[PDB]
RNA sequence: AUAGGUUUGGUCCUAGCCUUUCUAUUAGCUCUUAGUAAGAUUACACAUGCAAGCAUCCCCGUUCCAGUGAGUUCACCCUCUAAAUC
């Protein structure tokens, strides 16, 4: 299928100063083998987005493309997992700010 | 330990190898040992030994001299103990030394 | 006929798989053609130096 | 010459005792960690080094597969491992000879060692298989025709034999001849 | 590497010392060194007689079948040994050398008969 | 990766020179019939064809 | 002494003592957990104790942790078909989360021992190569065959002294 | 060994490649034996080729593979 | 049908005959030593640990299968007279494979007679041990499996270890395995250390061989000396089952014998030392009177 | 590291350096046999001898082996797919 190594990656939006493209920071857990401890190692991915729906600070999932479009754009946005501020709790599928329900789940 | 009667011990000294502090600290520890019978009396539980040489046979070494405590010992998952990095290094095999397991004479 | 080791293997595996089937284990030969040492090849599969 | 006498004689507990033979030897070296190999031989030519090993210092202590008490002294008691030469004090030659002495006593029976209870090699223990039972014989074998009859020499006609002479004359060799059957 | 042109070859690889051969049946490219990168080792051949004397051969027959099905070009000692096993038909050259031996033994028998 | 422009150029001009100035069969398969030595090759013929 | 509150979390036996092996369908694990509140205590313990084990036994699964964004702690699993698995973990414990994820999308002992058996299929005893991969380098070692010329001198059938 | 740009020595500038002299019937039976042996090893080789192709095809899509795939999908659901 | 060694009733009976002495099964052996671990638990978890040790003892004491001897295989696959006289010394070929069982692997021998003979049993075992080595087995036959060595071993009273070495070296269907096991059993029937062979897996194989080739008088003697009376009655039951046409079985089912009376019937019918086994039974009954008066 | 020597008029602590262990190269002195492993310091210059032929002409091979450590993240995995063997 796709020749892109990173199939599904969840990251954070950094800059939207490229039009139709989003710059995303994807951080994984890498083991430092002497301390035997997991530390976050970060990589920058370029994602193709058609609708300009993602702003900076959003948490976005990136799916791979069958072929890279540009020299660096090898992914496309699939869904905005967490928009800034307006965080819809998925468990009780309701809007919330953080740690507090903006509108009550007892509706 | 030849004057005491001990025959089978490992002992690594570190910090200042001062002879007069070495002897005194050794005697402090060897007189502040806690034995199996004292452990059994303190915890109210049976003290058992499981050797790899014999197998799964449990060998009771020390029993409480009074009543037997009936609620079991609390299994603290992921115990909070202070480990030693030299021991962990030796167990995992990154202790690369040309001095450790050298062929020496008797005792 | 199959070579004697192969014959032993395939008969043993068939009695292990079930039915005795004591027929002599023949394989087809007439599929293989008989080009001798005079048949010519192609120059394009060949090539001039 | 014959061992298993000295170790229950009197001079063994006169000079030695219940203590092992090697419980008196201290090898001389540059101090600290000893060299991780003893001498190769105490007896060079027929002369002895000034600090002989526990075996070489007493010529009465013969080593073979029947000196059971000596061999148990030189093997560990709570572990089934043979003591190494820096640990004991014996030569490289003496340690080698003691090692074959331990092995010879172990496979001759005059020594106790631990043997683990082993598991069966296989799971199915049947004997009805083509490699381990009878096979239906070949038609050639119930007859006497050679297997794959192109092995046998069959004389070609003189016509294509003369064709081969036409192809390879000039540098031709000598003629044909049928195979012999039985060798001397 | 790449080895422009070539094929796999189930061949014997020497792995012994001086005055002691030992061969390992390996599946190697034709263009690679004799003792080099083999894709898989498929057996062993001891030509030396034992104390009892058995000249040992060990073959991984299913993997031999697999590599022949994948297209391995077997070498002349390999067909010699596989024919001696009975996995392959016996080789025309080894039975022809046997035949040459029959005829030279016939020659020495007749010469010794004339001598005696 | 720094490009190998001069190597590609040499490859192209070698292929072109081979396609244009290829030797022909007349000067390729001629035979000096008394010594069996072909010109432009220098190799004689096998013993099955003298 | 090793630094940290629980030094046993970094001992390479705890890490290869975790038991969950993720299937090949999953790619992303996301743990939204709450740093405060008595109800997200199990999620906090799961993040503290078991995420190193999960990441050690599944090295190519991207695991991302999120702090106080939602009022309820939950796990999300993004799977390569495009699946978005949700497991809320409020009113739970770390071992309960362990068991839940190994039941839902952990591999079975069936597949795990089959994979180990395939590794054992790769390892072969009869092969004769260097000790890095094989067990015997030659038949110079097995008794009954001719010994190596280095260890035992060969008789005068050797050539040179033919 | 040598390359395409090594000059030839004089002992191979001139050296006759004399042919091995030929026997009639050992040669003819050698042709017959060779052609029979090549035919039967061609049969064995195509047998093994079909066997390998069969193993590949049944591993990719047989009946047990489909059974395991559908069981895995049902378990997942 | 005559029940064999692989049947549930005879297996349960031989299990009860062997018995489980934990201190003898899990015994300190002279191997490489690691520092022991310690645990602290209550009486209930101590009973749990002892029950798990008992289960592990059963796993360790799972019985070795007693099997019949093997027919020496002599099957010529092919004979190449053209090949005869070409080479000098034989050529052994082994299908090593990886997944086919060992007793299904194909090993052949090409001889200077041109005969492609399937390999013999000993050559088969030697090639299997060469190419698929198992821990403890050496292809050269150990010198300890000789008359004087085995006699010294028997004198040093290590018959369980005799059986262990024989199990490690020879396959259970081998003639050497059979001969060594029965020679050890004959030596222990001569001297007699059935307690030395108790709580070992070879105990019921010993019992099976003696009841098949009847020398069970010493077994009954040691049983009633060591008060294994239910074991003794069960062993006479095994005698009656394995030999149902015996006059002991006839008189037993005629007299409806159940226990000590069944032992008496066997003693009066076919015990070669019937006077001594009856005398020891009378002394055991005198002991019964003594501790019944004590009770 | 089972560690030891050394700061000082002396003691304690911290510390460096060194010793004891094993291997490889070279130098000195000195050397009996047998077997086996391994064997330019230099990407400096090379006399000379050989190292690619085969084969009914065509082709094929000389693009492989063998050598060196100059340069140096072109070595591993996945996708796609051209020689090549079936
Ligand atoms: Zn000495
Ligand atoms: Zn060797």
């Amino acid at each position: 299928r796709s020749s892109v190594h990173a199939r599904w990656i969840v990251g954070k939006v950094i800059g939207t100063k490229m039009q139709k493209t989003a710059k995303v920071r994807v951080t994984r857990l890498v083991l430092d083998p002497y301390l035997l401890k997991y530390f976050n190692k970060r990589k920058t991915y370029f994602a193709h987005d058609a609708l300009q729906q993602c702003t900076v600070g959003d948490i976005v999932l990136l799916r791979a493309l069958p072929v890279p479009r540009a020299k660096h754009v090898k992914h496309e946005l699939a869904e905005i997992v967490f928009k800034v501020g307006k965080v819809i709790d998925p468990v009780t599928g309701k809007p919330c700010a953080g740690t507090t329900y903006l509108e009550s789940p007892l509706s | 330990c030849r004057l005491i009667g001990i025959k089978d011990m490992y002992a690594k000294v570190s910090g200042s190898i001062n002879m007069l502090s070495l002897t005194q600290g050794l005697f402090r520890g060897l007189s502040r040992q806690e034995t199996h019978q004292q452990l059994a009396d303190k915890k109210g539980l049976h003290v058992v030994e499981i050797r790899e040489e014999c197998g799964p046979l449990p060998i009771v070494v020390a029993s409480p001299r009074g009543p037997l405590r009936k609620d079991p010992e609390p299994e603290d998952e992921v115990p909070d103990v202070k480990l030693d990095w030299e021991d962990v290094k030796t167990a995992q095999g990154m202790k690369r030394s040309v001095w450790s397991n050298l062929k020496r004479a008797a005792t | 006929p199959y070579p004697p080791l192969l014959r032993a293997m395939i008969i043993a595996e068939r009695q292990k798989n079930g039915d005795t089937s004591t027929e002599e284990p023949m394989l087809n030969v007439q599929r293989i053609r008989m080009e001798p040492w005079d048949y010519p090849a192609k120059q394009e599969d060949k090539g001039r130096a | 010459d014959e061992p298993w006498k000295y170790l229950e004689s009197e001079e063994y507990q006169e000079r030695y005792g219940s203590r092992p033979v090697w419980a008196d030897y201290r090898r001389n070296h540059k101090g600290g960690v000893p060299p991780q190999r003893t001498r190769k031989t105490c007896i060079r030519r027929n002369k002895v080094v000034g600090n002989p090993c526990p075996i070489c210092r007493d010529h009465k202590l013969h080593v073979d597969f029947r000196n059971v008490k000596l061999l148990e002294q030189f093997v560990c008691a709570h572990t089934g491992i043979i003591f190494y030469a820096p640990y004991t004090g014996v030569c490289v030659k003496q340690h080698k000879r003691l090692t074959q002495a331990i092995q010879k006593a172990r496979d001759h029976g005059l020594l106790i060692y631990h043997i683990p209870q082993v598991e069966p090699r296989d799971l199915d223990f049947s004997t009805s298989h083509g490699a381990v039972s009878a096979t239906p014989p070949a038609p050639t074998l119930v007859s006497g025709d050679p297997w794959y009859p192109w092995y046998n020499w069959k004389q070609p006609p003189e016509r294509e034999l003369s064709r081969l002479r036409r192809l390879y004359q000039g540098h031709l060799q000598e003629e044909s001849g049928p195979p012999p059957e039985s060798m001397p | 590497k790449a080895y422009r042109g070539g094929h796999l070859t189930i061949r014997l690889a020497l792995g012994g010392c001086t005055n002691r051969p030992f061969y390992r049946i390996v599946a190697a490219h034709n263009k690679c060194p004799r003792d080099g990168r083999f894709v898989e080792q498929l057996g062993s051949y001891d030509p030396l007689p034992n104390s009892h004397g058995e000249k040992l051969v060990a073959l991984n027959l299913d993997r031999i079948r697999h590599w022949i099905g994948c297209g391995a070009h077997l070498s002349k000692p390999m067909e010699k040994l596989l024919g001696l096993a009975g996995f392959f038909p016996l080789h025309p050259m080894m039975i022809t050398n046997a035949e040459r031996l029959r005829r030279k033994r016939a020659r020495e028998v007749l010469l010794a008969s004339q001598k005696t | 990766v720094r490009p190998r422009l001069i190597a590609e150029l040499a490859r192209r001009v070698r292929a072109l020179r081979e396609q244009l100035n290829r030797p022909r069969d007349s000067q390729l398969y001629a035979v000096d019939y008394e010594t069996l030595t072909r010109p432009f090759s220098g190799r004689r013929l096998p013993v099955r064809a003298w | 002494p090793m630094k940290g509150r629980f030094p046993i979390r970094r001992t390479l036996q705890y890490l290869s003592q975790g038991n969950v092996v993720f299937k090949d369908s999953v790619k992303v694990m996301t743990v939204n957990y709450n740093t405060h509140g008595e109800l997200g205590e199990g999620a906090r313990k799961f993040v503290f104790f078991n995420i190193p084990q999960i990441q050690y036994k599944n090295p190519w699964v991207q695991i991302m942790m999120f702090k106080n964004m939602t009022p309820s702690p939950f796990l999300r699993f993004y799977l390569d078909s495009g699946e978005q698995v949700l497991v809320d973990v409020e009113t739970k414990s770390n071992k309960e989360i362990m068991e839940h994820i190994r039941k839902i999308l952990g591999k079975n002992e069936e597949t795990l021992r089959e994979e180990e058996e395939e590794k054992k299929q790769l390892s072969h005893p009869a092969n004769f190569g260097p000790r890095k991969y094989c067990l015997r380098e030659c038949i110079c070692e097995v008794e009954g065959q001719v010994p190596c010329p280095s260890l035992v001198p060969l008789p005068k059938e050797m050539r040179g002294k033919y | 060994r040598k390359t395409r740009h090594d000059p030839l020595a004089k002992s191979k500038i001139e050296r006759v490649n004399m042919p091995p002299a030929v026997d009639p019937a050992e040669f003819f039976v050698l042709m017959e034996r060779y052609q029979h042996y090549r035919q039967t090893v061609r049969a064995l080789r195509m047998e093994f080729v079909s066997e390998v192709q069969r193993k590949v095809h049944e591993a990719r899509a047989g009946v047990l593979a489909e059974r395991k795939a559908l069981k895995d999908a049902a378990e997942h659901r | 049908k005559k029940p064999t060694f692989m049947d549930e009733e005879v297996q349960s009976i031989l299990t009860k005959m062997t018995g489980l002495n934990l201190q003898k099964t899990f015994k300190p052996a002279i191997q490489e030593l690691k520092p022991p671990t310690y645990k602290l638990m209550t009486q209930a978890q101590l009973e749990e640990a002892t029950r798990q040790a008992v289960e592990a003892a059963k796993v360790r004491l799972k019985m070795p299968p007693v099997l019949e001897e093997r027919v020496p295989i002599n099957d010529v696959l092919a004979e190449d007279k053209i090949l005869e006289g070409t080479e000098t010394t034989k050529y052994v070929f082994t299908d090593i494979s990886y997944s086919i069982p060992h007793r299904e692997r194909f090993i052949v021998v090409r001889e200077p007679s041109g005969t492609l003979r399937k390999a013999s049993w000993e050559e088969r075992d030697r090639m299997i041990q060469v190419y698929f080595p198992k821990e403890g087995r050496k292809i050269l036959t150990p010198i300890i499996f000789k008359e004087e060595n085995l006699r010294t071993m028997y004198s040093q009273d290590r018959h369980v270890d005799v059986l262990n070495l024989c199990f490690a070296q020879f396959e259970p269907d081998s003639t050497e395995y059979i001969k060594v096991h029965h020679k050890t059993y004959e030596d222990i029937d001569k001297r007699g250390k059935y307690d030395l062979l108790r709580s070992t897996r070879y105990f019921g194989g010993m019992v099976w061989y003696f009841v098949n080739n009847k020398k069970i008088d010493g077994l009954l003697i040691d049983q009633i000396q060591r008060d294994l009376i239910d074991d003794a009655t069960n062993l006479v039951q095994l005698y009656h089952v394995l030999h149902p046409d015996g006059q002991s079985a006839q008189g037993a089912k005629d007299q409806a014998a159940e226990g000590i009376n069944l032992i008496k019937v066997f003693a009066k019918t076919e015990a070669q030392k019937g006077a001594y086994i009856e005398l020891t039974l009378q002394t055991y009954q005198e002991a019964l009177s003594r501790h019944s008066a004590a009770s």
